[PDB]
């Protein structure tokens, strides 16, 4: 329901 | 006012790979909010069924791209980001899927990229989950649209 922010690398 | 539509074909092969627990991670070509204007795609994901609290859904996430006109446009990136999930029944009887979000120009995903693609995107883990495609007629000819509406 809210976004968020991500890494494509997974982190 | 930069409204792009990804054309997801070969769905039914996306979602086998999905089942058989094969990652899918797939990007949108990049599209312009304007020319000028900003260079963004979409990053789309179908979570695998053993991922930690997500599993089986899809992630939707919008990246900012090194586009010709950066050094011509204010940063950080401002505006509203409308993703939509197009249910593709007839007008009378449809209901798309939808989420609208305000970027945040304090985030790393909204200053302006050093590489192709930003790799901090922005957007939504639990979107959609996978089951609630067939509620509707999300998928036709084996294909799943993904609209990005950008406003400023």
């Amino acid at each position: 329901s809210s976004p968020t922010e991500m890494d494509e690398n997974e982190s | 006012n930069g409204i792009y539509i990804w054309k997801i074909g070969n769905f039914g092969m996306h979602l086998k790979c999905q089942e058989e627990e094969k990652p899918v991670v797939i990007h949108s070509p990049g599209f312009y909010t304007g020319k000028p204007g900003y260079k963004l795609c979409m990053r789309l994901h179908l979570q695998l069924p053993t991922a930690q609290r997500c599993a089986n859904y899809i992630s939707l996430f919008v990246h900012t791209m090194q586009g010709e006109y950066d050094s011509h446009l204010p940063w950080p990136f401002q505006g509203t980001i409308r993703l939509t999930i197009l249910d593709q029944s007839e007008a009378p009887v449809r209901q798309n899927h939808e989420e609208i979000m305000d970027a945040k120009p304090e985030l790393l995903a909204f200053q302006r990229p050093t590489i192709p693609r930003n790799p901090k995107g922005f957007g939504y883990v639990t979107f959609m989950h996978l089951e609630a495609l067939r509620q509707r007629t999300f998928i036709k000819d084996d294909t799943l649209l993904v609209r990005c509406e950008v406003s400023t």
